[PDB]
RNA sequence: UUUCGGGGGUACUCGAGUGGCGAACGGGUGAGUAACACGUGGGUGAUCUGCCCUGCACUUUGGGAUAAGCCUGGGAAACUGGGUCUAAUACCGAAUACACCCUGCUGGUCGCAUGGCCUGGUAGGGGAAAGCUUUUGCGGUGUGGGAUGGGCCCGCGGCCUAUCAGCUUGUUGGUGGGGUGAUGGCCUACCAAGGCGACGACGGGUAGCCGGCCUGAGAGGGUGACCGGCCACACUGGGACUGAGAUACGGCCCAGACUCCUACGGGAGGCAGCAGUGGGGAAUAUUGCACAAUGGGCGCAAGCCUGAUGCAGCGACGCCGC
């Protein structure tokens, strides 16, 4: 009954997760068979990251993820791909660019002279 | 934990003088104390603590801080003098004092503490703040609008400001472009001998 | 035993532990009617007997009190004893 | 859409086997014999060349091999305690 | 409906009782162990595997019994004797299977040898099922292939000690039987009398192991804190049932020490789980808050449990900042 995972990393006030396949039976931090993706929830457009062709592969041969993962594959279009009804449409949003500091440090020089 | 005592005492005890301004310091060169008129025994161990004393109560630093940055400029693949110096100017307050806004390396101190700057548009009070390479620092009004930071502004006479550092404005804009070297630096004392000291 | 589904646990384990130590003494009965027959020197009585008993073990082997490789094992083991005796 | 009664598997190439060459020193015993394997290994430490012995007990089927004969090995499925060799050919004679 | 004692249906809901799944997961400790226990690398032609995914054919029929409920006895107690009574996916016959399992006959490849594979072919025999629901539906039987989870064997590595020189009789090897899923002196009967040993057998002392940590330029030396992966244990010593899976911590039977209740008839226990109490010493904490997020268990779902966990309090015990 292998399961996708969700295994907490990092201090107190900032979790980090690791999308993890393995076996349901284990531990929370127990042996990971394979790692194919993160999440990191303290930033506010939470960046997401899987790995399609693994994804895809673990759904065909009968992973079962938890309702957060098949909100995450949901939302990423992994699990609609695979199901194949709408097709594959990508919702993510891309994080928010930094400008450049090359340009900003140009355009406040500019601004002095 | 700063140090409360007097300045003109450690001067004094070390010979060398420190802010530069120190007329007591001229007037007697000698050390402080009872017998400070006798003759001291020649040890390498004694000058190489000497220049350690001068270095970090000349830079105010607290001396765990000072092994720290000696540790990291020396895994640092250059050589360890030169790394050291830049580590240690790269320090906020001196370079605020360099920049010629503050007279005193004291008086940086107390108003970073006080917080009366601006980094990168971001709120930060912190004496050994870190600046790195190719960064920008800013000022806010209500320092603008302080007195002692209007007569440091337009009583800016001191010492040229290094390479590294720059203004280009009246808003007291402070830059730092590249690594300084340490010819061009051109600080007093002489590393060599803390460098020994510590790998004593 | 302190919680009401152990105490249920272990009733339900006593009734069929008597269920299945019954029907392994079925079987072993008859496995030793097989060892009877076979020592006596029997060959058409056996014949029936090793048939019957070979029901008997593909019974308890579909019910799963005994493996079916067990079983596979007994009856190919009663055949081989029939042919060479 | 009906599919085939029967869905072969991969072909998973058969494993090797551990092949050992040494002199036979006893076959008193039935159809069992007894190899001495000869390794050599450097020390951990010092490096000296250190000449090293093992006893292994092989299997065969009409005791072919007498005492002071040459034989090779290879490991094989257990059969007795202690006992997991086999004997795959004589190669030399005296 | 009512007399506000209460009389019927409703399944929204549910005390207790049968029936499924779970309870071997998760969490704790390091007494035993000098060993295939651990690391490393292979073999399994000698193996098993629920829930999961994906294909193949299906899913006929008949019957008995019981808890529950009611009456009743012991007794403070737990629990228990006797009578009456009832339903299911609980229990038991029979319908076929020919993708499954043996027996006798008969061909191609490999070698790694028995022999394996080629689902080789051939004649005989045998092997099973349950419905509820009217909704994002789950179930019942045998078989082909996936992924997980395992079991057994083997080369090499890792403390001190002859003020420890012989040890062993299922001990060494072979045949006929039993054995389990699996090969095997695994067990038994009969044969041969060997096997291991100064390249340290058998004894005695100490210790869970590893990724790592400290120190050291390097070799090297000490160590197994937290975190993570394996092994062993649950007051001490024996045994077995169930299960796909058992050292079965809060599952069961027996033998020992201790404690508790008692109407003197008779009964109950295992904090090395989370907090906390007695003693040891130099010393190591609060009888705290929640399922707000992740995981796990049950149910179609809503939903329920989780001292796992996420947090709080106490200690300059450590690192870092003012
Ligand atoms: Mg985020
Ligand atoms: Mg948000
Ligand atoms: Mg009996
Ligand atoms: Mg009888
Ligand atoms: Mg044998
Ligand atoms: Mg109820
Ligand atoms: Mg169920
Ligand atoms: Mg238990
Ligand atoms: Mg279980
Ligand atoms: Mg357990
Ligand atoms: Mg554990
Ligand atoms: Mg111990
Ligand atoms: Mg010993
Ligand atoms: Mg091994
Ligand atoms: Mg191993
Ligand atoms: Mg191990
Ligand atoms: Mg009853
Ligand atoms: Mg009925
Ligand atoms: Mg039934
Ligand atoms: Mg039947
Ligand atoms: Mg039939
Ligand atoms: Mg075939
Ligand atoms: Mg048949
Ligand atoms: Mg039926
Ligand atoms: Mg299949
Ligand atoms: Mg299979
Ligand atoms: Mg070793
Ligand atoms: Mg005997
Ligand atoms: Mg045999
Ligand atoms: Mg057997
Ligand atoms: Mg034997
Ligand atoms: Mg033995
Ligand atoms: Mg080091
Ligand atoms: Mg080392
Ligand atoms: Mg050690
Ligand atoms: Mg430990
Ligand atoms: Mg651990
Ligand atoms: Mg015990
Ligand atoms: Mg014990
Ligand atoms: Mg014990
Ligand atoms: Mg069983
Ligand atoms: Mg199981
Ligand atoms: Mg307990
Ligand atoms: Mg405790
Ligand atoms: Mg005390
Ligand atoms: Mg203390
Ligand atoms: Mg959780
Ligand atoms: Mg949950
Ligand atoms: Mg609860
Ligand atoms: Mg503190
Ligand atoms: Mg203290």
């Amino acid at each position: 009954a292998v399961k996708i995972k969700l295994t907490r990393l990092g201090k107190i006030r900032n979790p980090q997760y690791r999308i993890i396949v393995a076996d349901a039976r284990t531990r929370r931090d127990g042996r990971a068979i394979e790692v194919i993706g993160r999440y990191h929830p303290k930033e506010e457009p939470s960046l997401i990251q899987i790995d399609s062709e693994r994804a895809q592969y673990w759904l065909g041969v009968g992973a079962q993820p938890t309702e957060p993962v098949l909100a995450l594959l949901k939302i990423t279009g992994d699990w609609q791909k695979f199901k194949g009804l709408p097709g594959a449409e990508g919702t993510l949003k891309v994080k928010e660019p930094k400008p450049s500091k090359l340009d900003l440090f140009n355009a406040a020089l500019a601004e002095a002279e | 934990a700063r140090y409360t005592g007097p300045a003109t005492r450690k001067s004094r005890r070390l010979g060398v003088d420190l802010v530069g301004g120190d007329q007591s310091f001229e007037k007697r060169p000698y050390p402080p104390g009872q017998h400070g008129r006798a003759r001291i025994k020649e040890s390498e161990y004694r000058q190489q603590l000497q220049e350690k004393q001068k270095a970090r109560f000349s830079y105010g630093v607290m001396e765990k801080q000072f092994r720290r940055y000696y540790e990291e400029a020396n895994r640092q693949p250059g050589k360890t003098g030169d790394n050291l110096l830049r580590i240690l100017e790269s320090r906020l307050d001196n370079v605020v004092y360099r920049a010629g806004l503050a007279r005193t390396r004291r008086m940086a101190r107390q108003l970073v503490s006080h917080g009366h700057f601006l980094v990168n548009g971001v709120k930060v009070d912190i004496p050994s703040y870190r600046v790195s390479q190719y960064d920008i620092i800013d000022v806010k009004e209500k320092s603008l609008n302080t007195l002692p930071f209007q007569i440091a502004r337009e009583t800016a006479g001191e010492r040229p400001i290094p390479s590294w550092l720059q203004v280009v404005g009246e808003r007291q804009r402070i830059l730092v472009h590249q690594l300084p070297e340490r010819a061009q630096i051109d600080v007093p004392l002489t590393e060599q001998l803390i460098v020994e000291l510590y790998s004593k | 035993a302190n919680i009401k589904s152990q105490i249920k646990r272990i009733r339900t384990n006593e009734r069929r532990r008597l269920r299945n130590q019954s029907v392994k003494s079925s079987l072993r009965t008859a496995i030793r009617g097989f060892r009877e027959a076979v020592d006596a020197g029997d060959k058409d009585k056996a014949s029936e007997l090793l048939h019957a008993t070979s029901r008997k073990l593909d019974k308890a082997a579909s019910k799963g009190v005994i493996h079916p490789n067990q079983a596979a094992n007994k009856k190919s083991a009663l055949a081989l004893a029939l042919n060479k005796l | 859409q009906k599919g085939p009664k029967y869905t072969p598997a991969a072909e998973k190439p058969r494993g090797r086997r551990k092949t050992a060459i040494g002199y036979v020193v006893s076959d008193k015993m039935q159809k069992t014999i007894v190899v001495e394997l000869e390794d050599r290994k450097s020390h951990p430490l010092y490096g000296k060349i250190i000449r090293t012995t093992k006893k292994v007990k092989a299997h065969d089927e009409n005791g072919e091999a007498g005492i002071g004969d040459r034989v090779s090995l290879m490991e094989t499925r257990p059969l007795s305690a202690t006992k997991r060799w086999r004997l795959v050919e004589i190669l030399e004679k005296a």
